């Protein structure tokens, strides 16, 4: 049919997850350097 | 006393690897509870001592825990998937006097390795780190339990081969291929343990010498270390690429987004390990960037497929009546539990991910090495999405290998253990990603010390909620995996039904791609250049320098 | 439809793809960026360092724990460390603040881990070699070190300390 509007909207939970837990830790290292 | 048995007596030869797959999961899941109690701060070891007077501490526990569930079950489960269902989809036979080997030797060293387990004369877990000392003949067992796999991949080569003579310049059916770069992944992959277990465990535990050195000991490790949970990882994807799109409703959308993905995992699955050695001495700072990066590379594939499973679920939806941009997700079949195991284990892969990617940033792995992290994120990877995904494929793989049907009882039974299963690994899964941001250390029995990490107050709390659902959970699968396997409802015509596999949307785009992807022998060559070039450096320098330290028993 | 959501999704899916790369490229580069800093101090000595583990408490730098600690530098001090089954030598360490410590730390028996609470010091510690790790605490005090690597049936119970004298 058209633009895989779901599977965006999967991909992109994935990528703010990812970033979250990323710059997350990113975060703490610092904090612990 | 099955003719089913007779044309395909590699239905039965399948079900005797998932058979003592399964069994080796219910046995090590059985520790699973009393750990997350554990790490709860509570100490429910005196129970369990009393249940199992054969246990001796919380370590011997622990080591049963890895073994049986991250190494047995789960090779096992391969096995029976990278090799039936290249089978299958061929509609050949796999060579069946190896075929057999493979489950004995599997059998056996499972066995041989089992006594000194339970005998307390290994409780050195499943990583088996020297000096730590273990009795012969866990070595000798293991040893044999992996060499099982080597007598797998040429079955499955063999097929291949017969299958490529059969068809002179086809290309490769999709199963096939990634069973086929499966296995050979696999085998560079094994060449780092079994040297390790060649040229040191072996000899050792035997006598023969009297040191070890740690750091090359634990670097042809993790050679094999990570590969291995790939080796775990594939036979999943195999199944969610191939199987779920049609238990979905839908269709796999990319033929050839699948093959680029299990082609890329034979390309970056081994030369990365050193991503496990990052506080490691002795190893030079550039080749772990060299690795860290590589590791990110190796993230990919998931990446990619992240996306492939979401379109073909969305087009399964939209085909199922999927309204907008949620609808699709209620359009799915929640009433099956084929297909509810798989695509929650895959939400849980969703945080099970960022974890893994924030561990293979090098400087940011000292914030959580060898914390309660580390078993945060692997609970996501495989006791979540591998595990759901097996127990999942109870509900298809069980009738076409045995002939016995599903009952509506057991359908929902099921989709109870499935979904506290979920529910119960997720839990755990913040108790221990939030107990590693406190510093919590993994392989403890912190219960044993109360006052030690105050701190992790409220996610010992989830810690101990986690224990008691999955407990249960395990429970009522142990009830409902048996409860299949002891009834004698048999219809031997859903015995002889198709596997589910599913159709692929094909595109013109892809005969190039496609092609160019089956030149096995190539890749097969890169890949193994790649292991050279990223371990070779190292392994010469650190075997220039040998210094074998002797064995210690601390337990 | 079907192979319009073919063409549809292959082209989003190029895109996910160079989205992606482009952002593991941007962690490669974060991550180069504390590889520059001070903060990288905590990267394990790259440098094969090999010494005997049965004898590192009858001779050398790690017999005595009273010869521990030695000022190598201006503002440097090197801490020769021992982690053993179920403890760490010196018990505590003593060091200054703002001061640039090296670890220097070794085992007689099996692997260790030596993790310093609230600090990136994090290195695993391994029989016959020596883990060289640089750290300078910039926060005072009564430092926990726990041993996170199974050593043995008291393994939960190995702790450290560190005192970073104000
Ligand atoms: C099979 C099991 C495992 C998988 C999979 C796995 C994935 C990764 N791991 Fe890992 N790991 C590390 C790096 C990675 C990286 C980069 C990945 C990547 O492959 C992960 C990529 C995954 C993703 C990028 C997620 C994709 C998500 C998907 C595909 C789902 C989408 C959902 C959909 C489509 C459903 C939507 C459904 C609807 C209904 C809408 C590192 C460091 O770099 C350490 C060392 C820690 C330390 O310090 O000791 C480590 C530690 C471990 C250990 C402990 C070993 C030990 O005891 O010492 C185990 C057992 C393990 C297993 C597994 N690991 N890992
Ligand atoms: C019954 C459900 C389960 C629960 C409640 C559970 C819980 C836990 C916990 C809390 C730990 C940390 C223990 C420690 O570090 O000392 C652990 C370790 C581990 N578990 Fe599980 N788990 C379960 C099932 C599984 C499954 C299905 C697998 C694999 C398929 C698995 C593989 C592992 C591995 C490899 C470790 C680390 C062992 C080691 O560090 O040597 N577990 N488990
Ligand atoms: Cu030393 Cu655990
Ligand atoms: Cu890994
Ligand atoms: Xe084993
Ligand atoms: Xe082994
Ligand atoms: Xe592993």
């Amino acid at each position: 049919e058209e633009k895989p509007k779901g599977a965006l909207a999967v991909i992109l939970v994935l990528t703010l997850t990812i970033l979250v837990f990323w710059l997350g830790v990113y975060a703490v290292f610092f904090a612990r350097g | 006393i099955s003719r089913v048995y007779e044309a395909y007596p590699e239905k039965k030869a399948t079900l005797y690897f998932l058979v003592l797959g399964f069994l080796a999961l219910i046995v090590g899941s059985l520790f699973g509870p009393f750990q997350a109690l554990n790490y709860g701060n509570v100490d429910a070891y005196p129970l369990l001592k009393r249940l199992l007077p054969f246990v001796q501490s919380y370590y011997q526990g622990l080591t049963l825990h890895g073994v049986l569930n991250a190494i047995v079950f789960t090779q096992l489960f391969a096995q029976a998937i990278m090799v039936y269902l290249p089978a299958r989809e061929l509609n050949m036979r796999p060579n069946m006097g190896l075929m057999w080997l493979s489950w004995w030797m599997a059998f056996i060293g499972l066995v041989v390795a089992a006594l000194p387990l339970l005998a307390n004369e290994a409780t050195v877990l499943y990583t088996f780190y020297p000096p730590l000392k273990g009795h012969w003949a866990f070595y000798l067992g293991a040893s044999v339990f992996v060499l099982s796999t080597w007598v797998s991949i040429y079955i499955v080569l063999d097929l291949w081969r017969r299958w490529k003579a059969a068809n002179p310049g086809k290309v490769t059916p999709l199963v096939t291929y990634m069973a086929v770069v499966f296995w050979l992944m696999w085998f560079l992959a094994s060449l780092g343990l079994v040297l390790e277990a060649v040229l040191f465990l072996l000899p050792w535990s035997f006598g023969l010498v009297e040191g070890v050195d740690p750091l090359v000991a634990r670097t042809l490790f993790w050679w094999t270390g990570h590969p291995i949970v790939y080796f775990w990882l594939l036979p999943a994807y195999a199944i969610i690429y191939t199987i779920l799109p049609k238990q979905a409703g839908g269709k796999l959308v990319s033929d050839p987004m699948a093959r680029l993905a299990f082609l890329l995992f034979l390309l970056l699955s081994t030369p990365v390990g050193f991503h496990h050695q990052f506080a490691d001495p002795g190893i030079d700072p550039t080749w772990k960037m060299i690795h860290s990066v590589l590791t990110l590379f190796v993230a990919v594939p998931s990446l990619m497929t992240a996306f492939t499973v979401a379109a073909s679920l969305e087009f399964a939806g939209r085909l199922r009546g999927g309204r907008g941009l949620f609808g699709w997700i209620r359009a799915l079949p929640w009433d099956n539990p084929a297909f509810v195991a798989p695509v929650l284990g895959l939400l849980g892969f969703i945080p099970g991910g960022a974890g893994g990617i924030v561990n293979a940033s090098f400087t940011l792995d000292y914030v959580v090495h060898n914390t309660a992290w580390v078993p945060g994120h692997f609970h996501l990877q495989v006791a979540s999405l591998v595990t759901l995904t097996a127990m999942g494929s109870l509900y298809w793989l069980l009738p076409n290998l045995t002939g016995k049907p599903i009952s509506d009882a057991q359908r929902r039974l099921g989709l109870a253990v499935v979904w506290l299963w979920f529910l119960g690994m997720m839990i755990m899964a913040v108790g221990l990603h939030w107990a590693g941001l406190l510093n919590v250390p993994r392989r403890a029995y912190i219960a044993q010390v109360p006052d030690a990490y105050p701190h992790a107050a409220v996610p010992m709390v989830f810690n101990v909620l986690a224990g008691i659902v999955l407990l249960v959970a395990l429970l009522l699968f142990i009830y409902g995996l048996f409860s299949v396997l002891l009834s004698r409802e048999r219809k031997p015509e859903l015995a002889e039904a198709p596997l589910p596999f599913a159709e692929v949307i094909s595109g013109p785009e892809d005969r190039r791609l496609v092609l160019a992807m089956d030149r096995i022998g190539f890749w097969f060559a890169v890949a193994a250049i790649l292991v050279v070039l990223a371990y070779g450096p190292t392994l010469v320098q650190l075997f220039g320098h040998l210094n074998p330290v002797p064995g210690w028993r601390l337990w | 439809d079907e192979h319009k959501a073919h063409k549809a999704i292959l082209a989003y899916e190029k895109g996910w793809l160079a989205f992606s790369l482009a952002m593991l490229f941007v962690f490669i580069a974060l991550i180069a960026y504390t590889l520059a800093t001070h903060t990288a101090g905590v990267i394990p000595a790259g440098k094969l360092e090999r010494v005997d583990p049965t004898t590192v408490r009858q001779e050398g730098p790690w017999a005595d724990p009273a010869q521990a600690v030695v000022q190598t530098g201006p503002n440097q001090y090197t801490v020769y460390v021992l982690a053993f089954a179920f403890g760490y030598q010196p018990n505590p360490i003593e060091v200054p603040q703002g001061a640039e410590i090296v670890f220097k730390i070794t085992s007689p028996d099996v692997i260790h881990g030596f993790h310093v609470e609230g600090t990136n010091i994090n290195v695993e510690v391994l029989p016959g070699e020596v883990s060289t790790v640089r750290y300078t605490f910039k926060r005072p005090g009564e430092y926990r070190i726990i041993c996170n690597q199974y050593c043995g049936l008291g393994h939960q119970n190995m702790f450290g300390t560190i005192v970073v004298k104000e």
